[PDB]
């Protein structure tokens, strides 16, 4: 979608 | 104890652009 | 938000967005009320009309954001959730009564110029803002028309409406838990919370000692900035003895 990804250190 | 003073406003005494329109309406 | 405004830098440094993962989305608003509690809308986590139940390990929160779908770097701070707690007489069946649930972090936040908690209201303070043609803001990511979505978040000032006009515009049951606000079809002015909006909070500057508190939280409208319909929100003082045995319990 329209989200830039996040820090995958949250993920 | 500094709940609700936004950092870049109260905390500054700076002003945003429509919370006069709030203040205008608390009679 | 319908028919609102680019919020200005820092202009809610307590709003936060619920993050959903896997698919990455916008799940709801929320607020932050202090360095490790978050206050949202209940039917946000769990609404069994909908297949709604979120767990703690779905959704992150994302304090400080002003961008929607941008990830800002060196400005905001997402966090994962310890637990939610949901109101347990949240009414989802029939009207949303009780539309709340608290959620704790796993650890504490920050504070920073983008993020900063809002008070929540005594007795006193409801007393004396929650009255009909007071405006409070409602603030949020959400879209921008009922049938698109926003570059940054959104703001809207609207005015608490009597509680006999807000019963009188829908045939859902309301009850002294919920109030509404919008502009009437002559008042001209028009805007209203929307989709991806709920969870969300409705503050008001106390003239007295001119801090923001949040006297509701967005809960539901019957579409989006219709004429002769109002926004439902929660009354967060009615259910501050809920929110207080809460933190003081975990
Ligand atoms: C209590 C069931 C309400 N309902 C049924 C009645 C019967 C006829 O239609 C209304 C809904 O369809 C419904 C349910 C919701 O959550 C379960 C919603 O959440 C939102 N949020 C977006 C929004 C938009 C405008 C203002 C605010 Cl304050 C928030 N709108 C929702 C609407
Ligand atoms: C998920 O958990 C909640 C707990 O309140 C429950 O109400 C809900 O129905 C559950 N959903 C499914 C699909 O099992």
């Amino acid at each position: 979608g329209d989200f830039e990804e996040i820090p995958e250190e949250y993920l | 104890a500094d709940c609700g003073l936004r950092p870049l406003f109260e905390k500054k005494s700076l002003e945003d652009k429509t919370e006069r329109e709030l203040l205008e309406s608390y009679i | 938000i319908v028919e609102g405004s680019d919020a200005e830098i820092g202009m809610s440094p307590w709003q936060v967005m619920l993050f959903r993962k896997s698919p990455q989305e916008l799940l709801c608003g929320a607020s932050l009320i202090s360095d490790r509690w978050v206050l949202t809308a209940a039917h946000c986590l769990l609404y069994p009309p909908w297949d709604k139940n979120f767990t703690e390990n779905d959704l992150l929160v994302r304090i400080g954001k002003h961008s929607r779908t941008r990830y800002e770097r060196n400005i905001e701070k997402i966090s994962m959730l310890e637990k939610i707690y949901i109101h347990p007489r949240y009414n989802w069946r029939e009207n949303l009564d009780r539309d709340i649930a608290l959620m704790k972090l796993k650890k504490p936040v920050a504070f920073s110029d983008y993020i900063h908690p809002v008070c929540l209201p005594d007795r006193e303070t409801a007393a004396s803002l929650l009255q009909a043609g007071y405006k409070g803001r409602v603030t949020g990511w959400g879209n921008l028309k009922e049938t698109g979505q926003p570059s940054v978040l959104q703001v809207v000032n609207l005015p608490i409406v009597e509680r006999p006009v807000c019963k009188d515009s829908t045939r859902i049951r309301i009850t002294d838990n919920m109030f509404c606000a919008g502009y009437k079809p002559d008042e001209g002015k028009r805007g209203d919370a929307c989709e991806g909006d709920s969870g969300g909070p409705f503050v008001m500057k106390s003239p007295f000692n001119n801090r923001w508190y949040q006297m509701g939280i967005v809960s539901w409208g019957e579409g989006c900035d219709r004429d002769g319909k109002y926004g439902f929100y929660t009354h967060v003082f009615r259910l501050k003895k809920w929110i207080q045995k809460v933190i003081d319990q975990f």
